[PDB]
RNA sequence: GGUUGCGGCCAUAUCUACCAGAAAGCACCGUUUCCCGUCCGAUCAACUGUAGUUAAGCUGGUAAGAGCCUGACCGAGUAGUGUAGUGGGUGACCAUACGCGAAACUCAGGUGCUGCAAUCU
RNA sequence: GAAGACAUUGUCAGGUGGGGAGUUUGGCUGGGGCGGCACAUCUGUUAAACGAUAACGCAGAUGUCCUAAGGGGGGCUCAUGGAGAACAGAAAUCUCCAGUAGAACAAAAGGGUAAAAGCCCCCUUGAUUUUGAUUUUCAGUGUGAAUACAAACCAUGAAAGUGUGGCCUAUCGAUCCUUUAGUCCCUCGGAAUUUGAGGCUAGAGGUGCCAGAAAAGUUACCACAGGGAUAACUGGCUUGUGGCAGUCAAGCGUUCAUAGCGACAUUGCUUUUUGAUUCUUCGAUGUCGGCUCUUCCUAUCAUACCGAAGCAGAAUUCGGUAA
RNA sequence: UUGACAUUGUGAAGAGACAUAGUUUC
RNA sequence: GUGAUUUCUGCCCAGUGCUCUGAAUGUCAAAGUGAAGAAAUUCAACCAAGCGCGGGUAAACGGCGGGAGUAACUAUGACU
RNA sequence: GUCGAAUUUGGGUAUAGGGGCGAAAGACUAAUCGAACCAUCUAGUAGCUGGUUCCUGCCGAAGUUUCCCUCAGGAUAGCAGAAGCUCGUAUCAGUUUUAUGAGGUAAAGCGAAUGAUUAGAGGUUCCGGGGUCGAAAUGACCUUGACCUAUUCUCAAACUUUAAAUAUGUAAGAAGUCCUUGUUACUUAAUUGAACGUGGACAUUUGAAUGAAGAGCUUUUAGUGGGCCAUUUUUGGUAAGCAGAACUGGCGAUGCGGGAUGAACCGAACGUAGAGUUAAGGUGCCGGAAUACACGCUCAUCAGACACCACAAAAGGUGUUAG
RNA sequence: CACGGACCAAGGAGUCUAACGUCUAUGCGAGUGUUUGGGUGUAAAACCCAUACGCGUAAUGAAAGUGAACGUAGGUUGGGGCCUCGCAAGAGGUGCACAAUCGACCGAUCCUGAUGUCUUCGGAUGGAUUUGAGUAAGAGCAUAGCUGUUGGGACCCGAAAG
């Protein structure tokens, strides 16, 4: 089971494997559905938009932190600055990280 | 369970089919495996030589 | 079971020559060798110092190094269907200046004189050399020389 | 065989760097501690059960081993490893071979 | 031409027995203070070149000499061998065809050639 | 009533534990097994005058031994023999002559070697340090062993030089792991110091089935995949052995080789002996003996007819035609 | 099977130490 | 285990086993003890059963010799 | 066989698979027992055995190398296909010639070394032993030994001075030859050398033959890794249709003509066909083709009749032939 | 005188997938790859797209680390093609790819150790029979196919067993 000038191969197909294949056949529809679903919500939520307002954040480690991206939520020194209390905040569409 | 135990019988016929090919030569071969001392001369005898012909067209 | 050390089966090549036993004779470490130079190859069975193996016995190879007491020597050699390149590092004992290199040399050297000798002259050369060509007509003389009959001879045992 | 107790040779250490004197001395292998990577894995997968779990080497053909020379230069204080043809009998204590002598009684 | 010092090829230079060798050289040879080495100044070391000698070394010549070297249609195109046949022969083996080709033997001839340098009736 | 912080029980620890579990229990091979090692090697031969080349071919050898038996230098000449000298003899120690090696050089064998490579003495550690190239085995991988240089540091010798172990051709070992030497060099990943640990370079500890598993038997209670690559049985080649028959004629036979026989030799034949082989058959061609029954061979035991005789007769022996 | 630890408490006498007051351990 | 009756059931405990009011300063685990150390850890002492030592045991498993010589022919060998 | 009990036997009931039950056979446990039956894990693994589905065209093998718990298997190299690619009178060669090496086989040799071996002859002993003379003798004489000298018959895979044939290394030019004189840290006493150069001079008879459906080069991958046979060389074996090597050629993989038949011998290698001519082998008839020509020999109451090949020997004949 | 096969129909054996080597075709090219997802739709299609990510554009060390021009990005030899002269044969010029050879550049290893210094940090510079899957005017990325590779029931059918 070692012949020629080939590169070595590390295909791990040593267990039952054919019983965990997942073939996402379902891509179109779940993307469908994904879409109604946005579409349900819109009208649900009245006038509000889909999301909510997430803050600026600088990214972690050497790598990335050139660059900068949404955080999760405001923080309650930032609420606080601009002039709410995060109760409201919350109610308001905005998101709030106490951590 | 006995068997042949060797023969050249053959051989030469498969060598004979792609051939025999003859050494194979070439002008400037080389220089592998001659003495270091000469060499590191000979490096700076060339580069002397070099310099005295790029001069040579200034 | 088998066996095939370095200098077996070498009983008679390494040998030494009938009367000739001893001290090498000088003129063989007077020699001098250049790169380039073709030399044949024969081991001195009394210099176990840098010795060729056997299978280069008997060989004519060309140098490509000169070293304080030997000289590198760059034999062709055969191994499957193929030739790979040798390289072997011979004491001056074991080598000699190849003759297979004279007939040509003396003879360049030669054909350009005559070369010359025509040239200048007014050509009509020929330089080539020739196989043997068959015998031309000839009349042979009885004169002296008239022709000795014989016969088949009898058998007899002497014994 | 019999060895010198001491040794004229090449000291590599970079103030030494030339012949000194050495003392000569037969290596000895030196105990194994636990705590070398290599032992203490193999006394985690020895555990629990399953039995010997690596193997046991039995057949040994060897009666001899070669000899190794601790070499101390006294200068440098520094030391040199050299292995010697395998041998049956070893010493580097003294007794010379002699000339030519009787053999005794 | 001789001779010596250094040599190359390493018996045509070696071996055995005789004899001849001028001149120079080399040699044998005298000595034991000194360096030096020995059981022993025999070897080895030094000193003299004086006191002595061609006896030996050395060199050359002799010999139906031993050896060695060279040559030959001397043996022999023999032995052996590459290639050929639906050749012979129970076989063992052997002839033939196209090629290559010995060794011993026999006889004849020979017995160092020569480089560098110094020296010599 | 007994018993009593001991028994018991729970958890680790040592002993014991074929009652039980799981597994293993070499190879080549004129079948296999016992043996031996042709399994890693060396010398000579087989080997067919380059190289290569096989058999459980032939004669041997290897798992060591050496601080000198390694290195350098000087001196010297060995085996043997002859002729000589008190005790002294075949052999003691002293001398001279001859001596091409007829000796010696760890070891097998082959090669090599004479102002040496042998013997005696003097000085020594080059058997050291660094890292490449090369030759054999070859895949032009590894390992062993070896060659010639480079860069150090030394040994020896007045010096040229020689010396990188043993005059040359054999004398040996991966990955993992341990251990030591090296520099004081990298890392221990939040930062440091120090122990500890881990890396890098080079060695040792060993695999001899020697490119390198950790390993006991039994099965006739047996089982499977195969094999006519392989034994036992018919048959085939062979015919040593077995059996049978000749040639020569020294002898035997009172005398007389051959009436009848026949030594030393030597030519055969046979295929109801036994071996040797391994072609066919292991997805079957059912052993030995006997019984029954046919047919065939002749190297004829009897019966027909003969030739010989050491055939008087009777009896017998040898031979021919004869199955 | 054998030891230690835990289940494990209370007295008394005797040994055992800070090194001939009793905390502690057999 | 042996295998009705009758009769008998010998010698051997060195080995393998089994077994014991034996001995003991040889070996020997975890815990506990001590020493060193900044600690991780290292070393030491003590130390259970067992082992080793000593005893028992065959209707336990089993075992139960070899070489020379020697009596008035030879042979044989009570005897050595 | 036993038949009044260790008897036979219904039903009920218990014991369940490393389990039971066993007056013990590895017995019996639902036709299942040296570990039941059912399902599942499970399409268990298989170096082993079997099979593997259309046509035509082109090319076309191996049974060898090395390593492997390797010997019915792999990996590695080789042999094979495919794809091409860079170039092209170019370079190429299972050949010869010429020149120059290497080799220790065949033969040879043994009045040459080593080792074997038959015979005498002449020597030599203060000295190997007997014996005559003796008081002995290092006395004399015979005697037989060894040794020596010159001779003599015979031998070697592991002997050899000599030494083939076949086979084998290298060379036969432009990558050549000559003149001038630059570079360096190597090397020389030395601008000496060494190596690499600049500039200059000579073209296809430019440096033998023959051939060349061109030459070079790269990747990748199949099958194979049981081989067997013949001439010659050749080992073991009495031998073998036996076992093992060498070089070539074949068979295997291949039909066709011949050898009646037959894997391998002889001839000859294959597209579909016509005409012609041949090979090896044949031409009385079978059967295409002279019962052709020519000189001899042979007569067998078991003639002989074509290589491989399907067998015959010593010996003997007053058969006949020629010498 | 080895096995299977009495006969006939029908079924009946190299597959698909993950990751790969070589070759080839195609798109784009120092880049490349829209399809996790979003947008959109005549609705699993077709059409469109932001941020990342992957491979490539750098190597070498065990590592801390350092990191690719002396020079027309070098010299020499061969080199198709082109250019110049010539009527032609030829001569010269230039020479990409490719090949051979000698150098230079980056990392590792070893050596050298300048100007300097929180006197032990710093490591310039010039080197070496050492060494790398490197540099030296990029060649890759993607899709697709034949052949080949490993894991999978793995061409199909087959154990004794566990
Ligand atoms: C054989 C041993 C050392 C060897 C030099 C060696 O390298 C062995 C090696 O480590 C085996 C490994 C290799 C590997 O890559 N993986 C493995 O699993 C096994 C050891 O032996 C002894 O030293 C003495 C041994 C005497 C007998 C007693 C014990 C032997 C132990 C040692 C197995
Ligand atoms: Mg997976
Ligand atoms: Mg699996
Ligand atoms: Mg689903
Ligand atoms: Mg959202
Ligand atoms: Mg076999
Ligand atoms: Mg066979
Ligand atoms: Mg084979
Ligand atoms: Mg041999
Ligand atoms: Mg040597
Ligand atoms: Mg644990
Ligand atoms: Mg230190
Ligand atoms: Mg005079
Ligand atoms: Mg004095
Ligand atoms: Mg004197
Ligand atoms: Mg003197
Ligand atoms: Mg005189
Ligand atoms: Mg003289
Ligand atoms: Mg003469
Ligand atoms: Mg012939
Ligand atoms: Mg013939
Ligand atoms: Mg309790
Ligand atoms: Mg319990
Ligand atoms: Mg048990
Ligand atoms: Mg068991
Ligand atoms: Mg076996
Ligand atoms: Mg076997
Ligand atoms: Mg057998
Ligand atoms: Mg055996
Ligand atoms: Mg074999
Ligand atoms: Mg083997
Ligand atoms: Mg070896
Ligand atoms: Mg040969
Ligand atoms: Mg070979
Ligand atoms: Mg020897
Ligand atoms: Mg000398
Ligand atoms: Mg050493
Ligand atoms: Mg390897
Ligand atoms: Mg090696
Ligand atoms: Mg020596
Ligand atoms: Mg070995
Ligand atoms: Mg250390
Ligand atoms: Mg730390
Ligand atoms: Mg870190
Ligand atoms: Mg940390
Ligand atoms: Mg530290
Ligand atoms: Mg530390
Ligand atoms: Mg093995
Ligand atoms: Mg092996
Ligand atoms: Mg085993
Ligand atoms: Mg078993
Ligand atoms: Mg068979
Ligand atoms: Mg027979
Ligand atoms: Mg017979
Ligand atoms: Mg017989
Ligand atoms: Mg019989
Ligand atoms: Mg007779
Ligand atoms: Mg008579
Ligand atoms: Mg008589
Ligand atoms: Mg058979
Ligand atoms: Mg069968
Ligand atoms: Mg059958
Ligand atoms: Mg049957
Ligand atoms: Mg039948
Ligand atoms: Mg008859
Ligand atoms: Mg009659
Ligand atoms: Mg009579
Ligand atoms: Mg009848
Ligand atoms: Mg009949
Ligand atoms: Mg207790
Ligand atoms: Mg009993
Ligand atoms: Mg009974
Ligand atoms: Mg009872
Ligand atoms: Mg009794
Ligand atoms: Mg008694
Ligand atoms: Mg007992
Ligand atoms: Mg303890
Ligand atoms: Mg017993
Ligand atoms: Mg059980
Ligand atoms: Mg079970
Ligand atoms: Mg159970
Ligand atoms: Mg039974
Ligand atoms: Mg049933
Ligand atoms: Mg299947
Ligand atoms: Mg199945
Ligand atoms: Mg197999
Ligand atoms: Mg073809
Ligand atoms: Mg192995
Ligand atoms: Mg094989
Ligand atoms: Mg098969
Ligand atoms: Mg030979
Ligand atoms: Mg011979
Ligand atoms: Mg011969
Ligand atoms: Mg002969
Ligand atoms: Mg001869
Ligand atoms: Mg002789
Ligand atoms: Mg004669
Ligand atoms: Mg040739
Ligand atoms: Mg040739
Ligand atoms: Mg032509
Ligand atoms: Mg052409
Ligand atoms: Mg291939
Ligand atoms: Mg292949
Ligand atoms: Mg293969
Ligand atoms: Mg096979
Ligand atoms: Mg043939
Ligand atoms: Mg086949
Ligand atoms: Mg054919
Ligand atoms: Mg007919
Ligand atoms: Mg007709
Ligand atoms: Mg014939
Ligand atoms: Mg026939
Ligand atoms: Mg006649
Ligand atoms: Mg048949
Ligand atoms: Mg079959
Ligand atoms: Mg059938
Ligand atoms: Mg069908
Ligand atoms: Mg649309
Ligand atoms: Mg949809
Ligand atoms: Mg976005
Ligand atoms: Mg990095
Ligand atoms: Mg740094
Ligand atoms: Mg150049
Ligand atoms: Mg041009
Ligand atoms: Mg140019
Ligand atoms: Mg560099
Ligand atoms: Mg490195
Ligand atoms: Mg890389
Ligand atoms: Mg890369
Ligand atoms: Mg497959
Ligand atoms: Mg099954
Ligand atoms: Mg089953
Ligand atoms: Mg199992």
């Amino acid at each position: 089971a070692i012949s020629k000038n080939l590169p070595i191969l590390k295909n791990h197909f040593r267990k039952h494997w054919q019983e965990r294949v997942k073939v996402h056949f379902d891509q179109a529809g779940k993307k469908v559905s994904r879409r109604n679903a946005r579409a349900t919500r819109a009208a649900k939520i009245a006038p509000r938009p889909l999301d909510l307002l997430r803050p600026v954040v600088r990214a972690p480690t050497v790598k990335y932190n050139r660059k900068v991206r949404a955080g999760r939520g405001f923080t309650l020194a930032e609420v606080k600055a601009a002039g709410l209390t995060a109760a409201y905040a919350r109610t308001i569409g905005i998101a709030v990280d106490h951590r | 369970a006995k068997s042949k135990n060797h023969t050249a019988h053959n051989q030469t016929r498969k060598a004979h089919r792609n051939g025999i090919k003859k050494p194979k030569t070439y002008k400037y071969p080389s220089l592998k495996g001659v003495d270091p001392k000469f060499r590191r001369n000979h490096k700076h005898a060339l580069h002397g030589t070099a310099k005295a012909l790029a001069a040579a067209k200034k | 079971g088998k066996s095939h050390g370095y200098r077996s089966r070498t009983r008679y090549m390494f040998q030494r020559d009938f009367r000739k036993h001893g001290a090498v004779h000088l003129s063989t470490y007077l020699k001098v060798y250049k790169v380039g130079d073709i030399v044949d190859i024969k081991a001195n069975g009394s210099i176990q110092k840098g010795m060729p193996h056997k299978f280069y016995q008997g060989k004519t190879g060309v140098v490509y190094n000169v070293t304080k007491s030997s000289v590198g020597v760059i034999i062709n050699k055969m191994v499957g269907n193929r030739y790979l390149e040798k390289r072997l590092n011979l004491r001056v004992e074991h080598i000699k200046h190849s003759k297979c290199r004279q007939e040509f040399l003396e003879r360049v050297k030669a054909n350009a004189a005559k070369r010359a000798e025509a040239k200048a002259q007014g050509v009509a050369v020929q330089l080539k050399r020739q196989p043997a060509q068959p015998r031309e007509s000839r009349i042979v003389s009885t004169e002296g020389n008239v022709p000795q009959t014989l016969a088949p001879v009898p058998y007899e045992t002497f014994i | 065989v019999n060895v010198p107790k001491t040794r004229k040779t090449y000291c590599k250490g970079k103030t030494c760097r030339k012949h000194t004197q050495h003392k000569v001395t037969q290596y000895k292998a030196g105990k194994a501690s636990l705590f070398a990577q290599g032992k203490r894995r193999y006394d985690r997968k020895q555990s629990g059960f399953g039995g010997q779990t690596k193997p046991v080497f039995h057949k040994k053909a060897k009666t001899t081993k070669k000899v190794v020379l601790r070499l101390e230069c006294v200068k440098c204080k520094t030391r040199a490893q050299l292995t010697l043809k395998r041998c049956k009998h070893f010493e580097l204590g003294g007794e010379k071979k002699q000339k030519g002598q009787a053999l005794q009684f």
